[PDB]
RNA sequence: CACCCCCGUGCCCAUAGCACUGUGGAACCACCCCACCCCAUGCCGAACUGGGUCGUGAAACACAGCAGCGCCAAUGAUACUCGGACCGCAGGGUCCCGGAAAAGUCGGUCAGCGCGGGGGUU
RNA sequence: UCCCAAAAUGUAACGGAGGCGCCCAAAGGUCACCUCAAGACGGUUGGAAAUCGUCUGUAGAGCGCAAAGGUAGAAGGUGGCUUGACUGCGAGACUGACACGUCGAGCAGGGAGGAAACUCGGGCUUAGUGAACCGGUGGUACCGUGUGGAAGGGCCAUCG
RNA sequence: UCACAAGGCUAAAACCUUAUGAAACUCCGAAGGGGCACGCGUUUAGUCCGGGAGUGAGGCU
């Protein structure tokens, strides 16, 4: 969207699977503070949980 | 405990007094309800801690923090924040704390001569809240900080106020005449 | 006269008078005959006329009331740029509607106070006298 | 307070489900577990517990689960839906369950 | 259902609701009693839950009475109005033809139709 | 979003009012549980309003924001577990001049909650948006100019 | 919901009788309209594929 973006930021959720695959959504930094930890499907295998890469 | 038996000896007392066609159709006692509505001006975490302590030490039952109904009038009010403290006593511990009260409470009350006999819950029940805390069996000024007071509400399953009244008194209760 | 708080602007349309064609609160009554608009000041005028003629005190029921905002654009403006800003207030008196009720005065007094009010009015009128018990 | 029952009741999609729903009633120390074809205003099987009970008051749940499911064998009922009540699926009505849930 | 009654559960979603009122008890329901555990309380067996009585049917429920309230609601006429034609400078209004309300008056109503089970008819 | 808008949709004006360019890691998925505003009587600080109790109580409340519709058998308030705020698709419609846009059963992989029937491909819904072009980044090994490599492009993703 | 006429009543609000306005009020609610099936009954248009357009200032009641 736009640059200034203090609350909510487009973060990319990259896999642990080392496949290559990632996701994108938004986190508030008011409430995530540290990191983001989520469990979604991987289409290069089946279902292997990612972490909030920059 | 014993108080239960005394209720069961008030039961033919009120059966005989009122001529009830049934023994369950007689005034009984549902819960005791202890409120502690400090807050509004007392926004101190320390203070609601103290009220928790005091309540837990007299009533022998954990107390609930009844928050602000989120009504925020001109003066000091707000959304979801501690403003009152409730402890609902019924059954056993009701009878235990209530006997603690007739026994050691209103007697040890500074300048005591009974309470208001003019009608309460005209539906047929009766409340009565009580002030000071320096008039107690368990509360001490040698185990607190400042000085407070509370609220008390019984539910007589009566049908009018004369019948409530009767139950109350013959259960052992001071009516200031 | 005016309403006290509202929404602001309005519109215009017509057919015959809803309620009420009947004579409550009084013994004699004055009735519209024409689909007018009626401004505060026009009533104010009728009120002051009749109030004077009755002296102290009689009894005066001003049934009609101006809730309708009428606007007028500023002086010398080309159309558009907006809607005109609330010039004055009208009360949409439809025919047959009873505008006035007076009582505590003779028939004569009523006739006169009426006629005097009538000459101050944008529209023809007629006076009448009770029997209209549709309800009470 | 009637909210729990009419809640789960509508939450059991009556007809469009296909399956048959199965009532209970363990409030008193007598129950009624009915089996209903919802749509048609008719009640199929059923297996009460007030025409002799052995003696058990809540221990007998498994019994009438097994008894009901027994009626279900004969009438030919293999599919089901569990219409509980204000009853929070725990002990007694869980017994009636597990019982019918094997003894079909 | 054989006749009643009670328990569940439905179609119906107030002419089916509420109040006042009477009836009801071991035969279903209810309160009841106990709770260290299953289970559960933003606190408390109040509620969910669990072991079970007697006692009471007073509360609640079921049933009956009732038209105070609520709800349902005519005919008659009217409002408006398709479509035929008209008057008024205009605000607005009329005639013919069919359709036709709302509110109100008459009233109507303390519902009706099922399924299953239990328990009774010396 | 409402009114205009003439009881189908649609419909203009420098006509009449008001919001948006977000927010939420729980405000989502599921599972389970709870019922509101307000007034009247009586209640230690209070005493217009606080917190407790009884009675009334179909919505006179609440829904992150505008309003409209909607909603008490929940969308409203609370808790447990959670990552369906998922890939590969899309029967069939709504809607637009086109491009767009919207709803969506059902199949596969593979998971979440539930005892289970089941529900979940974001949020009660309707705003929270930017077509191409040129470029950044992670994967991919489709083309690669004698051949084999590599520069470079292409594809899916994605940021400006 | 907002606005409003006389009175009651009360400490003013709520509430009671009487009484009324509303594009952005609605317990209700027509005439008419719109979709679909038939054609129970008359009549002539339609739809699709392809060639050629012009029009996109409208005017009055
Ligand atoms: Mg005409
Ligand atoms: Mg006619
Ligand atoms: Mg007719
Ligand atoms: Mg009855
Ligand atoms: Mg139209
Ligand atoms: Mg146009
Ligand atoms: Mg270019
Ligand atoms: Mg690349
Ligand atoms: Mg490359
Ligand atoms: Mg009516
Ligand atoms: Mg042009
Ligand atoms: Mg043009
Ligand atoms: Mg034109």
């Amino acid at each position: 969207a736009a640059a200034g973006a203090a609350p909510r930021i487009i973060v990319k959720m990259e896999s642990s699977a080392g496949t290559g695959f990632y996701y994108t959504t938004t986190k508030n930094r008011r409430n995530t503070q540290a990191k983001l930890e989520l469990k979604k499907y991987d289409p290069v295998a089946a279902h292997v949980v990612f972490a909030a890469a920059a | 405990q014993l108080k239960t038996k005394y209720n069961d000896q008030v039961r033919p007392a009120l059966m005989q007094q009122f001529g009830y066609s049934s023994v369950m159709a007689v005034p009984r006692i549902e819960k005791i309800v202890v409120n502690e509505g400090l807050g509004s001006s007392k926004e101190d975490s320390k203070a609601i801690d103290k009220a928790a302590k005091e309540l837990a030490l007299i009533t022998l039952q954990k107390p609930i923090i009844t928050k602000a109904k989120k009504s925020i009038s001109n003066f000091k009010l707000r959304q979801g924040m501690p403003v009152g403290i409730k402890v609902t006593l019924r059954g056993e511990r009701m009878y235990v704390f209530l006997e603690k009260l007739i026994n050691i409470g209103l007697p040890r009350i500074r300048d005591f001569r009974g309470i208001n006999p003019n009608a309460f819950d005209g539906r047929g029940n009766y409340n009565l809240g009580i002030k000071e805390q320096l008039i107690f069996p368990e509360i001490t000024y040698d185990m607190v900080d400042k000085t407070r007071g509370m609220d008390i509400t019984i539910v007589t399953t009566a049908k009018t106020d004369e019948e409530a009244r009767a139950l109350l008194q013959s259960m052992g209760l001071p009516f200031r005449k | 006269k005016r309403t006290k708080f509202r929404k602001q602007f309005r519109g215009r349309m017509t057919g015959d008078a809803k309620g009420g064609d009947y004579v409550a609160f009084g013994d004699y009554g004055l009735i519209a005959m024409e689909p007018a608009w009626i401004k505060s000041n026009q009533i104010e005028a009728c009120r002051i006329v009749m109030s004077r003629h009755f002296r102290r005190g009689g009894k005066i029921y001003i049934r009609i009331f101006p809730d309708k905002p009428v606007t007028k654009k500023p002086a010398e403006t080309r159309m558009g740029k907006g809607k005109g800003a609330v010039e004055y207030w009208v009360s949409v008196v439809k025919p047959g509607r009873v505008m006035f009720e007076v009582a505590g005065v003779t028939e004569e007094q009523a006739k006169e106070a009426f006629r005097l009010a009538g000459h101050k009015l944008p529209i023809q009128t007629k006076m009448v006298k009770r029997e209209v018990y549709d309800e009470a | 307070r009637r909210k729990l029952r009419t809640r789960r009741k509508v939450r059991t999609t009556t007809a469009a489900s296909g399956k048959l729903r199965l009532s209970v009633y363990r409030s008193s120390k007598h129950i009624y577990a009915q089996i209903i074809d919802d749509s048609r205003g008719q009640t199929l099987a059923a297996a009460s517990s007030a025409a002799l009970k052995s003696g058990n008051k809540t221990d007998t749940a498994a019994a009438v689960g097994k008894a009901l499911a027994a009626a279900a064998a004969e009438k030919g009922i293999k599919q089901v839906v569990f219409d509980r009540g204000s009853y929070k699926y725990h002990g007694r009505v869980k017994a009636l369950a597990d019982a019918a849930r094997e003894g079909g």
